[PDB]
RNA sequence: GCUAAACCUAGCCCCAAACCCACUCCACCUUACUACCAGCAACCUUAGCCAAACCAUUUACAUAAAGUAUAGGCGAUAGAAAUUGUGGCGCAAUAGAUAUAGUACCGCAAGGGAAAGAUGAAAAAUUAUAACCAAGCAUAAUAUAGCAAGGACUAACCCCUAUACCUUCUGCAUAAUGAAUUAACUAGAAAUAACUUUGCAAGGAGAGCCAAAGCUAAGACCCCCGAAACCAGACGAGCUACCUAAGAACAGCUAAGAGCACACCCGUCUAUGUAGCAAAAUAGUGGGAAGAUUUAUAGGUAGAGGCGACAAACCUACCGAGCCUGGUGAUAGCUGGUUGUCCAAGAUAGAAUCUUAGUUCAACUUUAAAUUUGCCCACAGAACCAAAUCCCCUUGUAAAUUUAACUGU
RNA sequence: GACCAAUCUAUCACCCUAUAGAAGAACUAAUGUUAGUAUAAGUAACAUGAAAACAUUCUCCUCCGCAUAAGCCUGCGUCAGA
């Protein structure tokens, strides 16, 4: 998230800077500048300066740790399911529902896949165009998008993948670098 | 902008039966944007209340205030329209039951004062409404007499019940 | 402190860190530090345990920067230290280099220039 | 505006319904309603002590004029009344003098029969009637 | 707040201390929400508390309307008439059985 | 002071007190007493004794230096040869 | 444009409270309202005043001539109240009768 | 009076919407995509930032380092006087000190 | 019910992306919207406010190195490189750009600056929604007495009670300031360090930084309005001071920078006026009225300056030095204020300070934690030139020391 | 320290409520600003000479009036409604 609001401060505010009424003059209020946040259209003495942002990164192990226990609370929940291929035998989003009405699962089917490149022609229509299943290949896995969802769905080598990727992150050394650099054992 | 007064003389009334009162008929009736001020009309619409609408009228025509001519015009108009919208036979049988006078949409000028300084001038404005309710107009409530404040007394020193106790 | 001479400047000068920024500075490295590190397979014994060696099994994890200029040796694990092999420090000592040396290693001493 | 104030009609309302029968603007303006509102709260929470004094009073003066209607005072009265284990608030004395005469004189005839027991024994330290009403019961 | 506030004399509905004792309590309308965070006390009182309730005392009948509500309320009626429609917004089992 | 700087949007350290004192990993500050070098022939041996000698500083006083300094100078020390070498850690303590 | 929507409600729900204040309708019979048993409610109120009698009697009991006759009527578009009534009046009479002759 | 009186229409929300039934989708690459770009740079931001928390007085200098070559002559101004302003009242006012 | 109350759509801010506009017809540097005829034009170290409690040298215009070196009345501060690598958790007519428009209005001039509207499918719908919601009034004027309220009372008054709020200060209705209500706007942004909870551990973080149990990540803490006043350039001699060119005025009477007296120039005094005729007026008594006299027109003298028969007077109503712009949201030991509910703990010996209206330390007080002794204590002990006080076991108790925080006095 | 009126965001709700993220997050006052309205107040200030057939006549005052340089731009004539 990016903020993007900003005010007028009494400074940036366009025109004002003589004396109305001087001080010991007329008997009015004691008054300087026009445009004061105690004046009518004036500035914002306390508000949004500049388009703000809340970024800040956490520790990978976190994140892996986070990523198990969405999917632990997934599965003992009830709510997982592997398969071996999203393939379907024809291609229809109105099978894909029944399907999934039939087989008491839910509304929010979260299926997901790996390399996006090997998605089949069906299951990428079928999703394209309804508002509840979605497909996002494996490399686009979160917690939000799990939590969001009522159920979700994998297969072997998205499973094998994810599992790999999560205990890679345990029994490692130190970054030293950025581990976009080579490296030899890591491939 | 708030107009009720004129909308109040389309109200419908189921039909009476035959063993049903008469029921007196209301008239409803006011003219807006009135060029004068509301303390001078409050006055004559207090002068002009538990009297007929034949001594209205008299009383305005020898009224020496400019307001007079205009109830007296409003009250010419309110008759005519009870006679011949509203139905009614006789044209001395009314007598005013309502008078009020508020005040209008007013403007804002400048007097100039005798230095650098000036104070607002508003353009007063005011209202007249007038309700003539059908039938002889009712007697004035008359003084209590020392009968009745006898008896009041009377009713006081009876109705009172030990205090603070069971 | 309202206008008297503060705290921090009744105090005269001195050359305490007057030539902070070039002493140089070697990252500690204990004798059961290199047995621990042997141990546990990191930095295995066949091969020179230089420098890169040492930084692979993050063993003393040094910097650049901060005026080092390489690592040091401390005699802390003189007892119970049976590693022999051919030991490359900045720094070492006569009682390290003997207890290193009795065990069948060979102790050498080089130079890392900055860059 | 941001989130600005979009529920205040209704803390102005919850604070003038207190204020539905006030003199002048105290009934309309809420600055001065609320002062108004507050130092009523404040009289009505110190005025039960109040109460509960100006009560005890009322019902002292009725038990008095009661006692002196029979021919007799207040503290005599109730001194008489103690020496007797006959312990009885001035609440229900005064509701028995008022719905009840006779019982407040048969009260009023005990306590002056104490009175002249009590002055009979400090005159003649007893020996030994030790007045045949006192005598109070012992307990365990 | 006496001054402005209605005061009424200590008295019964009909002396039913003398003869019998009658309940004044009348019926309850309960308004529990199927789906919604804002009456799981209701749905839990509803489910293992008012059967005993309404076992523990059978001359007063409690209805359930079961209607989508946001905030769950309860309509207790009197033989006199008065009606006192409260909201129990919230609240535990134990709070509820008590009110 | 300067709490936020111009050009980066940082802390600055106070020269003066990086000249006048000594950080110790430790968690103490090490200064020398004044008048140390002006005025020596009339001090008696004990004075002059007691002021070339080095002196700590106060729980405030440490406090202020800290806050006058940045993270940078809580670096560790190890240097080829240093005397303040056996004091930067802090052994046998209970509270 | 104040952006409050829950206020706007509370506002509407005392506008509909004064409206109901202004002009309140007739006392509609609660036998008409939503919520509302006649079996249930029969037997709570036979239960409340602690006793037990036949149903079906105490039901014919409730039923007037008058309201026979509306239903009849609005059907061309449950027996009745006399010899009950007479018992019952007749009994009252008469146990009033001999509790003040036994008291007074 | 302040309180309005009608309700307003009903706020249409489609809860299952194109940005909504994707977001954060595509995220946290780095843990499981054998590190091939940062998180950082997914966000569709200012150019001077882009995965930098900062703060005011810090993100106003970073601005005008890095865009005040291209800036406009009176927002150049506005944002020196601003920076000016908030440099004399961090370093200068406050509290705790 | 008169007066009122709401509508939200035109448009605004942010970057995300490209680098923009510019002669139909006549007219525009002379007096701008003027068909027409003999004469030099350019390049300039910005100052200043403010902080060091004054102030002169001083004070700002992707990541890491690094807030290091280094410079600095060596104090307040300043501070590098080598190396490295196509939508809004925005605004919805007191908000949003000041904007329906840079519109009148102040104005000779630089210069400053706002609102227009509200039901919709048919206004070439007659015909009106549902009255209800603040401030001022009518429906409906008051009926012993006294912070406008309570206990009450069968009842309004009658019975008893109580000295408006906030800020200051040891002390308040005080007669110390603030206040006519209503609707809108309006005043705590975060820091080396510290506390709590997550993840890994002599390592963690998505290079860099810290390691004798450490780091990472999150949560939590640093107000507004208010002067006098300076810098650089515009605008200002159409009124006032002076100068320049060409013009105009001065009856009559007595008889010369002569005298009285018209017009005319100024106003020594009374009275009225004091939010008036006027943000400097009305009558005579007043001095002059062929001369240092007044004035119609145009041009010149502009602030560190001009002018000045010096009044240190005037320079566009306020000149011990006129206003604007940008530095200035300047500064300020100083007046004022600093928004919902409830619980608990909560009053200080003194010292320094170009200082006693302000700041620091100390002392009092608050939070989480590790330790054991905290107070009255009994024999006794504690000086040559009266009440008293210090240590003080059993004894009542449960309080005291320290660590890490930080506001308040 | 424990709660909490309003809004946007992600979650079933949907006669109006819950979990976390944000404060331009909450007015009896700052001789605070904008809009209307009480208060003195219907009080201070105020004009238009008389008769009449509205043809006309009568009473009083005048250092004022005529044209023009300076200055304004249609600013008490007709037509219809205010
Ligand atoms: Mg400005
Ligand atoms: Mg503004
Ligand atoms: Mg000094
Ligand atoms: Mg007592
Ligand atoms: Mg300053
Ligand atoms: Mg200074
Ligand atoms: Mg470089
Ligand atoms: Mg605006
Ligand atoms: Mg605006
Ligand atoms: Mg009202
Ligand atoms: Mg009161
Ligand atoms: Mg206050
Ligand atoms: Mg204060
Ligand atoms: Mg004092
Ligand atoms: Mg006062
Ligand atoms: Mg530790
Ligand atoms: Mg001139
Ligand atoms: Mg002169
Ligand atoms: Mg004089
Ligand atoms: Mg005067
Ligand atoms: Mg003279
Ligand atoms: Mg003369
Ligand atoms: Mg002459
Ligand atoms: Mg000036
Ligand atoms: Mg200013
Ligand atoms: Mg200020
Ligand atoms: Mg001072
Ligand atoms: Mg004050
Ligand atoms: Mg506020
Ligand atoms: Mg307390
Ligand atoms: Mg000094
Ligand atoms: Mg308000
Ligand atoms: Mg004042
Ligand atoms: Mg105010
Ligand atoms: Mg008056
Ligand atoms: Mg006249």
């Amino acid at each position: 998230r990016i903020s993007y609001a900003k005010t007028k401060t009494r400074a940036e505010v366009r025109g004002g800077g003589r004396k109305p009424w001087p001080q010991k003059g007329t008997g009015r209020a004691r008054h300087g500048s026009i445009r004061s946040p105690l004046w009518r259209g004036g500035g914002v003495a306390h508000g949004p300066r500049g388009p703000t942002s809340y970024y800040y990164m956490l520790p990978m192990k976190v994140r892996a740790l986070g990523l198990k226990v969405a999917l632990t609370v997934k599965l003992a929940q009830d709510d997982l399911h592997i398969m071996d291929s999203l393939e379907l035998p024809t291609g229809d989003p109105q099978y894909l529902t029944e399907l999934a009405h039939y087989r008491r699962w839910g509304d929010s089917v979260l299926l997901v896949d790996l390399t996006h490149e090997e998605m089949p022609q069906s299951i990428v229509e079928a999703t394209s165009r309804l508002k509840t299943f979605n497909l996002i290949p494996a490399v686009g896995l979160n917690v939000h998008s799990m939590l969001k969802h009522q159920t979700l769905v994998l297969t072997l080598p998205t499973v094998a993948f994810l599992e790999d990727k999560l205990l890679w992150q345990d029994s490692r050394y130190r970054p030293l670098y950025p581990f976009s650099l080579p490296y030899s054992d890591f491939p | 902008i708030s107009r009720k007064w004129e909308k109040k003389n389309k109200i419908v009334y189921p039909p009476q039966l035959p063993g049903e009162p008469r029921r007196p008929a209301e008239i409803y009736h006011c003219r807006r944007q009135i060029k004068y001020s509301k303390d001078k009309m409050w006055y004559l619409a207090k002068l002009i209340r538990g009297m007929s609408i034949d001594q209205a009228l008299a009383q305005l025509e020898f009224n020496d205030k400019k307001g007079a001519k205009i109830i007296k015009e409003v009250l010419l108009e309110a008759q005519d329209m009870a006679v011949r919208d509203h139905n009614v036979e006789f044209r001395s049988n009314l007598y005013i039951a309502e008078s009020t006078s508020g005040r209008g949409q007013c403007l804002k000028r400048i007097r100039y004062h005798g230095r650098g300084r000036f104070g607002i001038m508003e353009k007063v404005y005011c209202h007249y409404f007038v309700k003539l309710v059908e039938g002889p107009p009712p007697p004035p409530e008359p003084p209590k007499t020392a009968v009745a404040h006898a008896k009041e007394y009377i009713q006081q020193l009876r109705s009172r019940t030990i205090v603070h106790t069971l | 402190e309202g206008g008297q001479t503060p705290f921090y400047i009744r105090i005269p000068k001195y050359g305490f860190n007057e030539g902070h920024s070039f002493r140089r500075q070697y990252k500690p490295l204990s004798l059961n530090r290199l047995q621990y590190l042997i141990d546990l397979g990191r930095v295995d014994p066949s091969q020179p345990i230089d420098l890169t060696q040492l930084v692979n099994g993050r063993g003393v994890t040094i910097q650049p920067l901060k005026r080092d200029y390489g690592v040091q040796l401390v005699e802390e694990g003189a007892d119970t230290f049976t590693a022999k092999v051919n030991i490359e420090v900045q720094l070492a000592s006569e009682l390290a280099i003997a207890a290193i040396e009795k065990n069948g290693g060979v102790v050498t001493t080089a130079f890392y220039d900055p860059r | 505006l941001r989130n600005r104030v979009t529920d205040r009609y209704f803390r102005i309302q919850e604070v003038l319904k207190h204020a539905r029968h006030f003199r002048g603007r105290k009934n309309r303006c809420y600055r001065l309603a609320v002062r108004t509102v507050i130092r009523a709260f404040v009289k009505c929470t110190k005025a039960r002590y109040l109460k509960k004094k100006n009560m005890r009073t009322l019902w002292i003066n009725r038990i008095t004029a009661a006692s002196q209607e029979h021919g007799l005072k207040y503290p005599a009265l109730i001194g008489n009344l103690v020496k007797c284990q006959v312990e009885l608030n001035r609440k229900v004395l005064a509701d028995l003098a008022i719905y009840e005469p006779k019982t407040f004189k048969s009260l009023a005839a005990l306590a002056s029969r104490r009175r002249h027991e009590g002055f009979a024994a400090a005159l003649g330290d007893g020996k030994e009637p030790e007045g045949i009403f006192s005598r109070v019961v012992q307990y365990h | 707040t006496a001054r402005g506030t209605p005061s009424r004399f200590l008295a019964s509905v009909l002396h039913n201390g003398l003869g019998r004792y009658v309940q004044q309590l009348q019926r309850l309308s309960f308004s529990v929400s199927r789906d919604g965070a804002s009456s799981r006390g209701a749905r839990e009182f509803v489910e293992r508390e008012v059967i005993d309730f309404a076992r523990r005392n059978p001359g007063v009948v409690i209805y359930v309307n079961s209607r989508p509500c946001c905030v769950p309320r309860v309509v207790a009626e009197y033989l006199n008439g008065a009606v006192r429609e409260e909201s129990i917004h919230c609240k535990s089992v134990e709070e509820i059985s008590t009110l | 002071l300067t709490y936020f700087s111009a050009r980066k949007g940082k802390r600055k350290t106070v020269k003066a007190v990086i000249d006048r004192f000594l950080r110790l990993h430790c968690g103490l500050w090490v200064r020398r007493k004044a008048g140390y070098k002006k005025k020596l022939w009339k001090k008696t041996p004990a004075r002059k004794k007691r002021l070339r000698e080095f002196v700590f500083c106060n729980k405030t006083q440490s406090k202020l230096l800290d806050k006058m300094t940045t993270s940078f100078w809580k670096r560790r020390n190890w240097y080829v040869d240093d005397p303040y070498q056996k004091y930067h850690d802090r052994t046998n303590l209970k509270v | 444009v104040k952006k409050g929507f829950r206020a706007a409600f509370r506002f509407q729900k005392e506008l509909e409270r004064q409206r109901l204040l202004r002009c309140p309708p007739p006392p509609v019979r609660r036998s008409e309202k939503p919520n509302w048993d006649y079996h249930a409610e029969i037997q709570a109120f036979g239960h409340r005043l602690q006793e037990n009698f036949s149903l079906d009697l105490l039901k014919t009991a409730f039923v007037n001539s008058c309201y026979i006759k509306s239903e009849e009527a609005k059907r061309q578009q449950l027996k009745s109240n006399q010899e009950l009534s007479e018992q019952g009046t007749s009994f009252s009479q008469t146990c009033l009768t001999q509790f003040l002759e036994d008291e007074y | 009076i302040g309180i309005r009186l009608t309700l307003p229409p009903p706020k249409v929300v489609d809860r299952w919407n194109e940005k909504r039934a994707m977001f954060g989708v595509y995220d946290n690459i780095g843990i499981l995509g054998n590190f091939e770009k940062h998180p950082k740079e997914l966000i569709r931001g200012p150019i001077w930032l882009r995965g930098w928390k900062g703060n005011e007085l810090q993100r106003c200098i970073r601005k005008r380092k890095m865009v005040g070559s291209r800036m406009f002559a009176d927002d150049l101004h506005n944002l020196n006087k601003r920076i000016r302003y908030l440099y004399k009242h961090f370093n200068r006012h406050g509290k705790f000190r």
